Formats: C-alpha cells, sequence, structure tokens
C-alpha cells in the first residue's frame, strides 16, 4: 500500500485551478468574491448548507442536482463541495457521454469513477527493529540485532516473549519485529551462512539496510481505483501507459483481494475510509439502467456524495419507452435529491470572472480588452471568451508585448472560431 | 412507524388518523374490503393496483394491508425500474421479488434477551430485577434498534437468532421487570421468507459489493436445495408457507414480459398478495406497440382491483409533516408548519419534506431551538422543486417570451 | 511534396504560398498559434478541428502541422467511415490509429548508401568518386523513390534499415559527390511508431491481404511484448517517447463510444495532437439522439480548438492545379488552366484535379504537346460533376418542370 501512488485527471480540473473552495461566512451567507468565485450567490449557499448536512450525516440516501445552462458554475461549485468537506478529499468528474464505451458495460466505467470517488486517510506511526538474532538470558529477553551499517541490542517487553516463543527462532536469524502488537519471524534465514554449493535454497534473507531502528511514518491518501490500478500490474510508465483495447488487467477477483486488504486496515484502527464526491455532468445522458444502479449506490453508507448537473429542461428517459421527465432523471431518483438552481452571469459578473482567470494563467490585459471578451461572454458561452486568453497572450509575445490589447483579442476570435459561429460560415 | 392499516373491526369505517396511518378514508376502506374478500375466497389470483397522484402514502397503505393479514406477513417493496439490472437477469430480478414475499413459519428453540436498558461502535448495558450485565455494541445491532428508537429505560426483547430488538413497553414514565436471567430459550415462531432462506444458505456476501462483482443472482444449485427443504417440511408438519403480499411500485414501467411473468407467479395456489401502484393518468405498456390506462396490458385491467388515493388537505398534511419533524428530531414553530404545509399544496409532500431536514441546518447555524418561517423561506428559495427547476432551466435556454409580451 | 507549414519564424505571419503550402493564410496562422499553446503548456490534452469547405487542403495543413513540431514526429491520416469495418472492431481500428501516432526515438547503427545516381522490375546504377556500382531494383524500392520523383544525377541517402531514400540535392544543375565507399555504418536516429513495431513483430502478411483472411487485427499477446519492451526502453534511456499527431477526417461519422475513446486515448500524458476535421456545418451525432454543429458531443466542442479554413480565390487556385499538372506531368496551356481554375470556382477543386488527368489521354489521342481549352471542355462534358450527375439523375427520373413553365 505504501508503493501505491495516486493518478489523477488533472486535465478535468485544470480550468478551475483559479477556485480555491466555496466564499462564505461563519452565519452561511456568501461573499461578493471570495475562494475565487464572482457572483452565483443562491447556488454557492445552496450547495454551503448541503456540505454541513454531509458533516451532520443527515444525507440518508441523497444527492445533489445542480440546474443551469451551459458554463452558469456547475462544475466548479461541484468541486468546490469537495474543497470544503476536507482536506485531500476524491472529487471525480463525469460526463453521461463517458459511460457509453466500446467495450465496458455502462456500469463497469461507472463503477471504476465511485471507486475513483472513495478514499483511504492513512496515519501508520511503526518502530522498526530489523537484524539478526544473538539471544541473552535475563531476568524479560534480551535480542541483540544485527543489520547492513548498524549494531543494536534491546531489552523486550514481555508481551513480545510469548510471540517469539510461537514461532521459532534461533541465534543467526533475520527478524522484522514490531513494538505496535507486531509479530514476524524468518526462520534460519541469514544471507551471511550461505554457501556457494546450493542455489535453488531460498531458505536465507539479505541482512536489512540501514540502522536496526526506524521510525516509518506512513502518511497515504490515494482512493479505491488507486488501490485497483496499482495491483493490476504484474508502474511510472503506467500514467502514461494504456494502449490495449480489452483492458483485461482489472478483474472481480483483483478487486475482492483489494476489498479483504482494506477491510483489515479498518479492523485494527489503521486507516479509515473516507468517502467524497462523484460529480456527473450530461445527467440525462445516463440509461435507465445507469440509475437503478446509482438508487442501489445511494443506499449504501459507504457511498460517496453523487452530485448531478443538467443543462436540459424537458428530457426523455434514455432506456425508457420515450417519456419525458425534468432534466432527464426519472421520478424514482428525482426525488432522491436536492436540486440547486444556478443563474446565468451579467456582463459585469463576466469581467470579474476573466480578471481571475488571467491572474491564475500568467496573462498580463489592458482594461479595454477585459470588455471586449466579456462582450463575447454574453453574446457566446462563458467557456469561448475564457479560452482566449491563451492564443491572445502568444499574439502580444509575438508582438513584443506583455499587456494584451483589443487588437491583440480581436484576432484571437479571427483565428479561433466557437462551434455556432464556424456552422453559420460554411452556409 | 406504521402500527397497521387504521379501521374499524365491525363497521369497517376508518379514523381519520389512526395506527400510524392518516387520512386517505376512501383508499383504506377499499383496501378493508380487498382483504375481507381474499378471506372468504371471493377473489382468487387477483392483484390490487393503487392508483393515485405521487407521494399519497401509497406505501403505507399496502403496508397496511400487510398487518391486517397476519401477525408475521412478509411484504417487499419492489419499484419496476429496479428489476432492469445491468447485472442480474430481470427472471431473477422478479423471482428474487416473489420469493421475498412467500414465507415458512417454524418453531425454534432460540434464546430472547428480556430486561430493560440504561444506555451510553457503541456499548449499551441491560438490567433485570435480579441480575446486571454490560454489552459491546454491535455494528448492525446499533442501525437495527435506532430505527426502533430505542431509549433509555425501555423494555425490550431482542431474539439473538433473527436479531430483531421488539419494544415491550417500559418501567417508568407500564410494565415491570422480567425475574429470571436475561437469555431464556423458549419454542417461538420464526417466520423467514424463501429468499432469505436462500440467501443464509448461499455465499456471504463480501464487505463493499456494490464496489465490485456479480449481484445476488443466487445459483439454482442452492436455491433447489432450499425448494426441496421446505416442500418435505410441508408433508411432515414442520413448516407452515404463509403467503405475504409484494409491493410493485412504478407499474407503468414494466415490459409485456415481466406481467406474462406475474400472472405465472400468481397462478399458484399459495401465491401472494400483488399490489401494484401506478403515479400516471394516461402512459404507454412497454414491449407492445399499443397504448393504455396505467400501463398495465388490455389482458391485465379487467383482472385486477383498482383503488384511488385522492390529494391531502391542508389539515391532513398538518400532521404528516409533524410526524416526520418529530421523527427527524426537529422543533418548529406554528407558523414554520404552516408555511410547510403550504409548500406540500402547490409542490409534493416529498418536497416539502426535504425542506425540514435542509431549514434544520440553517436554523443551527442561526443557534436557536426553534425553526421558524425565515428559516423555512430559505430553503424553498435556495432549494427548487422539479416544477421550479424545470421553469427556471427552459427560460434560461430560450427567452420564450419577451419583455413586450411577443412570443418567439 | 508538402515541406513544412509555410509560416514566419518571429511573427507568426503566414506567406501566400512556401514550404509546400498554398494560401489559407487565417488557418495557418491560427494552426502556428496552436502549435506555441502546447508547447507554452498552456493547452492540455486538447483536441483541434480544421472545419471548412471541402478540399481545402486540411490534410496539408495538419501535415504542417506535424514537420513544425519536430525533425521526425509521426503523422496518419484516418477517415472516420474506415474504423467501421467488416473484420477488425472499432476499437482495435482506433487503437491502430492512436499507435501508429506515438513513436520511439533509438539511436541505431546501420548502413546508408550515399552517392550520386545514373538511372535506366529495373536497375538503377549508383556512383561515387572513388567507386562505381550496379544494383537491382526491388519491387517496393521503385514505388517509394517514384514518389520522392527522383531524377539521374541527383546525390541521395538510403537508409537500408528503414528503406526511406532521402534527396541531399545534386552535384550537376550544388552539393558534391562523397568520398568513400557506397555503404557506411553510423549511429543515426530511428524514429518507428508503436503500430510499425507491432506489424514488424507480428507474423508477417502474405501476398493478396484483401483477397481474403483476418485484417491487420495485431494479437494481444504480441502488443504486450512491445509495450513492456518500450516500458524497458523508456527507465534505460535506450528509447525516447515522441507523441506525434493523428488526423481525423469525416468527423460526423463517428460514434458516441469512439469519441469515448479519443478522450481515454487523450487523457494520457503521452497522448499525441488529435486533429478533426469536418467538412460539414450541421450535422447530427451518431449513437446520440441529439444534434450538434460538427456532429462532436455536447462536451467535445467545449473542449476543442477550432480552425477555420476558406474557399480558395481564383489566384490561390490557378497555382494548385499548375503543382498538380507537374507532378502528373502534364503540359497545359495558359488558356486551359484559367478554364480549368473556372471549373474550380463552382465545382470543386478535387472535381478539376480529375479533369487535368482525363484531358491528358484525349490530347495524347489528338497527338500534341500542348493541352488546350478544346481538351478541357471535353472532359467537362464527357464527365459530370456530383451536382451536375444527381441534376441529370432528377430530371431524368421525373420531369420536374414542363415545357409550359408549369411544375408537377
Ligand atoms: N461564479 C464563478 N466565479 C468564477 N469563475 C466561474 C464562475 N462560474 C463559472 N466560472 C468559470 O467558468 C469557466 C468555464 O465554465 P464551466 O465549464 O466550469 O461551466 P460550469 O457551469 O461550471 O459547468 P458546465 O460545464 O456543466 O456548464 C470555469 O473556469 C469556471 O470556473
Amino acid at each position: 500500500i505504501s508503493e501505491v501512488r495516486g493518478n489523477t485527471r488533472d486535465h478535468r480540473t485544470a480550468a478551475h485551478t483559479h477556485i480555491k473552495g466555496l466564499g462564505l461566512n461563519s452565519s452561511g451567507i456568501a461573499e461578493k468574491q471570495a475562494a475565487g468565485f464572482v457572483g452565483q450567490c443562491a447556488a454557492r449557499e445552496a450547495c454551503g448548507v448541503v456540505v454541513d448536512l454531509i458533516k451532520a450525516h443527515k444525507m440518508a440516501g441523497r444527492g445533489v442536482l445542480l440546474a443551469g445552462g451551459p458554463g452558469t458554475g456547475k462544475t466548479a461549485l461541484a468541486l468546490a463541495i469537495s474543497q470544503e468537506l476536507g482536506t485531500k478529499i476524491p472529487f471525480c468528474p463525469i460526463t453521461g457521454s463517458e459511460i457509453y464505451s466500446t467495450e465496458v458495460k455502462k456500469t463497469e466505467v461507472l463503477m471504476e469513477n465511485f471507486r475513483r470517488a472513495i478514499g483511504l486517510r492513512v496515519r501508520e506511526t511503526k518502530d522498526v527493529y530489523e537484524g539478526e538474532v544473538t539471544e541473552m538470558t535475563p531476568e524479560t529477553l534480551l535480542i541483540g540485532l544485527k543489520s547492513a551499517r548498524g549494531q543494536k541490542k534491546l531489552r523486550l517487553d514481555p508481551s513480545i516473549y510469548e510471540a517469539i516463543q510461537k514461532e521459532r527462532v534461533q541465534v543467526g536469524d533475520v527478524i522484522y519485529i514490531e513494538t505496535n502488537t507486531g509479530a514476524c519471524k524468518r526462520v534460519g534465514r541469514s544471507d551471511a551462512y550461505a554457501t556457494e554449493f546450493d542455489l535453488e535454497a531460498e531458505e536465507y534473507v539479505p541482512i536489512p539496510k540501514g540502522e536496526v531502528h526506524k521510525k516509518k511514518e506512513i502518511v497515504q491518501d490515494v482512493t479505491l481505483h488507486d488501490l485497483d490500478v496499482a495491483n493490476a500490474r504484474p508502474i511510472i510508465s503506467m500514467m502514461g501507459q494504456l494502449m490495449k483495447p480489452k483492458m483485461t488487467e482489472i478483474t472481480d477477483k483483483l478487486r475482492m483481494e483489494i476489498n479483504k486488504v482494506v477491510q483489515k486496515y479498518i479492523n485494527q484502527g489503521v486507516a479509515e475510509l473516507i468517502p467524497g464526491v462523484l460529480f456527473i455532468d450530461e445527467a440525462h445522458m445516463l440509461d435507465i439502467e445507469c440509475f437503478t444502479y446509482l438508487n442501489k449506490a445511494l443506499e449504501s453508507p459507504i457511498a460517496p456524495i453523487v452530485v448531478l448537473a443538467s443543462n436540459r429542461g424537458i428530457a426523455t428517459i434514455r432506456g425508457a419507452d420515450d417519456l419525458k421527465a425534468a432534466h432527464g432523471i426519472p421520478p424514482d431518483f428525482l426525488q432522491r435529491l436536492l436540486i440547486i438552481p444556478t443563474h446565468p452571469y451579467e456582463p459585469d459578473e463576466i469581467r470579474r470572472i476573466v480578471r481571475i482567470r488571467a491572474q491564475t494563467e500568467g496573462v498580463q490585459l489592458t482594461d479595454a480588452a477585459v470588455d471586449r471578451v466579456a462582450e463575447h461572454g454574453v453574446r457566446i458561452s462563458l467557456r469561448y471568451c475564457l479560452q482566449l486568453l491563451a492564443p491572445a497572450s502568444i499574439l502580444a509575445r509575438v508582438n513584443g508585448r506583455t499587456q494584451v490589447d483589443v487588437q491583440d483579442i480581436a484576432e484571437a476570435e479571427e483565428l479561433f472560431l466557437d462551434a455556432r459561429r464556424s456552422a453559420n460560415i460554411l452556409t | 412507524h406504521i402500527r397497521g392499516l387504521g379501521v374499524d373491526a365491525d363497521t369497517l369505517e376508518p379514523r381519520p388518523s389512526s395506527q400510524g396511518l392518516v387520512g386517505q378514508e376512501k383508499a383504506r376502506k377499499a383496501a378493508a374490503v380487498v382483504l375481507e374478500m381474499i378471506k372468504q375466497g371471493k377473489i382468487a389470483g387477483r392483484a390490487v393496483l393503487i392508483a393515485g397522484p405521487p407521494s399519497t402514502g401509497k406505501t403505507a397503505i399496502a403496508m397496511g394491508m400487510a398487518q391486517s393479514l397476519g401477525q408475521d406477513v412478509p411484504f417487499t417493496t419492489l419499484a419496476a425500474s429496479e428489476i432492469f439490472s445491468l447485472e442480474m437477469s430481470k427472471t431473477e430480478a422478479l423471482t428474487q421479488a416473489f420469493r421475498k414475499s412467500i414465507g415458512v413459519r417454524i418453531k425454534e428453540e432460540s434464546e430472547i434477551m428480556e430486561g430493560e436498558v440504561v444506555e451510553i461502535q457503541g456499548k449499551l448495558t441491560i438490567k433485570t430485577t435480579d441480575m446486571e450485565a454490560i454489552y459491546d455494541m454491535g455494528s448492525k445491532m446499533i442501525d437495527a434498534m435506532t430505527k426502533e428508537r430505542v431509549m433509555a429505560g425501555d423494555i425490550i426483547s431482542i431474539d439473538k437468532s433473527s436479531g430483531k430488538i421488539t419494544k415491550l413497553g417500559r418501567s417508568y414514565a407500564f410494565l415491570q421487570c422480567p425475574e429470571g436471567e436475561l437469555q431464556k430459550r423458549k419454542e417461538v415462531v420464526h417466520t423467514v421468507s424463501l429468499h432469505e432462506i436462500d440467501v443464509i444458505n448461499s455465499r456471504t456476501q463480501g464487505f463493499l459489493a456494490l464496489f465490485s462483482g456479480d449481484t445476488g443472482e443466487i445459483r439454482s444449485e442452492i436455491r433447489d436445495q432450499i425448494n426441496t427443504k421446505v416442500a418435505e417440511w410441508k408433508e411432515e408438519g414442520k413448516a407452515e408457507i404463509v403467503p405475504g403480499v409484494l409491493f410493485i411500485d412504478e407499474v407503468h414501467m414494466l415490459d409485456i414480459e415481466c406481467f406474462s411473468y406475474i400472472n405465472r407467479a400468481l397462478e399458484s395456489d399459495l401465491a401472494p398478495i400483488v399490489i401494484m401502484a401506478s403515479n400516471r393518468g394516461v402512459s404507454r405498456i412497454r414491449g407492445t406497440d399499443y397504448k393504455s390506462p396505467h400501463g398495465l396490458p388490455l389482458d391485465f385491467l379487467d383482472r385486477v382491483v383498482i383503488i384511488n388515493t385522492h390529494p391531502y388537505t391542508p389539515d391532513e398534511l398538518r400532521q404528516i409533516l409533524s410526524i416526520r419533524a418529530q421523527e427527524e428530531e426537529v422543533d418548529l414553530t406554528p407558523d414554520a408548519l404552516a408555511l410547510l404545509t403550504k409548500i406540500g399544496q402547490e409542490a409534493g409532500l416529498r418536497y416539502a419534506s426535504n425542506l425540514i431536514t435542509t431549514s434544520q441546518l440553517i436554523a443551527a447555524k442561526r443557534r436557536a431551538k426553534q425553526v421558524g418561517v425565515e428559516d423555512v423561506q430559505r430553503s424553498f428559495k435556495l432549494f427548487y422543486d422539479p416544477a421550479r427547476s424545470v421553469r427556471f432551466v427552459q427560460e434560461s435556454e430560450k427567452r420564450l417570451i419577451g419583455n413586450d409580451g411577443v412570443v418567439d
């Protein structure tokens, strides 16, 4: 579990790195401009209440729905819900279109995302005693350990004395003993007393490196999916390795081996598992079979916070014989969650956002350029205008400038056109 | 929470609020007639249909149908959507549902913990007039009696074989403390459903089942061992087969292949009471090209017995929200409940019930022991009902009506 | 043929006709910004979208994107239709496409044939300032240098390990003849794509593969051996992973399951530059019931970076057809090219390019060294463009308009 390192899809949250959380005071009322947020007071305060409902454990089989248009702070508020829940919490942003896979089933892909939303907080402090054995009999046992770069003799507690007698010991055996109720023995194992005659033996163990007394500090924050993806290999290259269509490395029997060891760490009290947040954009795209999986998922106490988002008003239920419902959510699951409405930003609110994103991205710009780009944030979507910051900075650097002006941003619209305008131009 | 049907024994005229049930006299009186129709043998192999507006205690009326049949008759809730699962055939999904409804009565020797409680994952101590003992609480046992709402001083009977805690009463505000030692093995009747016998005899579900692996699909080999043992027990006189009640919700969602199985399972002499529940006026049949009233095939509507629930009055809604307020341990001002019931008039009862838990947290941040009108008005303005949320999206999507008053 | 992007290094202002590219300044300047956006790390895991009218050098601009990134970066063309094959899963069809784009750089010892050529299935003789030798031409080698347009007297470098012929220059119309013996083994960098390593290590495709048998479906066992060896080479420092550029054409044809895989393959840190190309204004999504602009899902349009190509002017079209005329070794009169470009105004560039090869044969039958206007006017009247051919069928099918001028 120490070797297991967390691999996170940072490209999804890359557009929200400018947001630090949810800007609100002690009473609960949202601030005008805090934590990288502009406006959206009604929706900010609303989910600022749901974070408390999770903390108070009052979200008994409940979820959240973010109703609003494109670029209305939906995905942004979802990340704020995680950021406000605790430190190093799992946030899994998905889109209904991601479920629509070619090889894996509609929920074999929804399963790993649920595993990507449930984490594990580890806080294990162990006192290592590695090396050989040099027995002495006092009034309750003295053993001298020999390591690769050190030698130390220690007067063991009578608790260890009972544990060592159970697992046969002799002078010249490599051992791993722990003060925190730990007993492990390697009978006769020692590379020092190994002859070159026998090779197939493997009955000997090398002399442990460093010192005998070692203070092992384990502070690990990994999701359940990280445990599955690390135990699948028969690991640095794996962050860029996926070129295989089948993806048969993750099998149901491999997950059972993870579920049992995770349970063992909870029973010991070493590490407790912490459920996070599962965000589903394009919630209407989800099949009826997916919603019934979610209904079963929400009933489990281990389950994370299922936050959905739908840009549609009235939509046909996917997986049903054409049944129009609100946001495309079936009634069975619509009642299961509380709806939070996300309001569109007026031109005055849009330029306040631009200045925050430019400051984070590292793009210097004139006051007049912010006004021109905000005009595109109201005529077209908020995502399109925000995308104009990076090409205009290159166009300015090329012209020798650091400050981006109207002339530089005018070319950005000419070169990089939105999906709506690009279609109409072709006629 | 639900005590029974809440009806008169002789006249069969239902009380406005009795036996854990509130309102819906017309439906509850019709429910009482159906029970009597089966008992006399007048209705044989006929399904029930609770039609009506959403959140009109449709589950509660069917829960009342159960308790009014026998002392320990099995009752199971099944939503039609839950049948269409990614892993588990809709045949197995329906077989599990029917087996969850049919139970067996066997007299067994098992120890029952009887005595007064002195309350504190945790540790709850018990006491009798002769002996005193401390008991470490099991993770599943905590969740079992919190649903029962067991408080300190209550006299309870815990059957260790089933795990069910039964509230016998209280010593002080009454029933007196039991004499002898706590654990006593007696010949008690055990009623365990066919599906539960399958899940007991089959492979134990490992921790985090929804994390990965196949569903609760019971092997045909295991089910065979149970069926043959139950059949051997029927002949011996050891077991008594008791047909419970299956409650099917969202019935409009059922396929034509489901109704053919329901009638095939209903064909049996030991079939359960199949209660259907439709929240729709007019809905098309799935699998069939044709349309029908509640989404039932042309053949089912004539066989079924239809009962209709009605919309709750502000006075009927008044206590429902207050009962749910006490259950969720919240304290409201008379003005706040009046406002919460006023929400329940235009918007659903379920939406108004959601505003109860949300307003408590806003009142907790204000540091008040009374949840008021300004606390409820907040939840309504923060969290939107389905009809208002869709309205909000529709206007944001396309401005249907302009400032001039001109459309398009 | 294509030399590069044809843009200025400092100002990034594109020249009208430079580096094997003609016109489309707006798109080429936008292409140059995208390349700089990736280099600075500003754009991370973002696809490109070359939208515009058909035959507007969409492949050529993306070909320019490649050569302007690195010296030997892999570039592969994929039409969305080619994915839907009768034999080969559309997953394998897309995996092959992505593996064709990712390459590995290894410094290898291999012999390179350097020297002047004296030209003649055939036999081409080579010469150096010290030695002379005759070499029998291989069937695949003939097809390799004819695409390079290698003429007699040219100074060339043939790497025997890869088989690629590289034109270093010429001795007479300049670079002088190499000193020593032809074959010299040097430490040269080899850039072979992941898919090519799979096809090299896997079973060799027999003569006439399209005649019968399974497609180039590489076994999961073989691909595993390559992936593990590449991973072992990355750690050793032997290989350097270089992410090339994947060009996807007819994007409107892609299913919802394709876009989910594209984003999954794009998720990687070593992912290639995915360039999409749509020739449509408004087109519905396949697999999804909803409609969209270029046929991309509601989630892809916001992530993608759109670039637009424009219709070529008669002066822009003037040289394109003349470049293609020289490539196909045809000689036209100034009046004929003016007529051929006039065809390219109302009808497509591709249709006008087809009229070049057809007019040559009619001019060959007339026994003339100059292809004229009457030679081009023939091809236009013999062979019809899509819009004219459909017009021809529609009138023959049903006479939509009568002699009177009355419809129906
Ligand atoms: N209130 C806000 N304050 C600061 N930035 C905001 C605010 N609202 C939206 N944004 C920013 O707008 C940019 C693009 O919008 P984004 O893709 O997040 O839309 P969304 O509404 O959050 O989700 P969806 O994709 O469902 O519309 C993001 O960088 C986001 O953080």
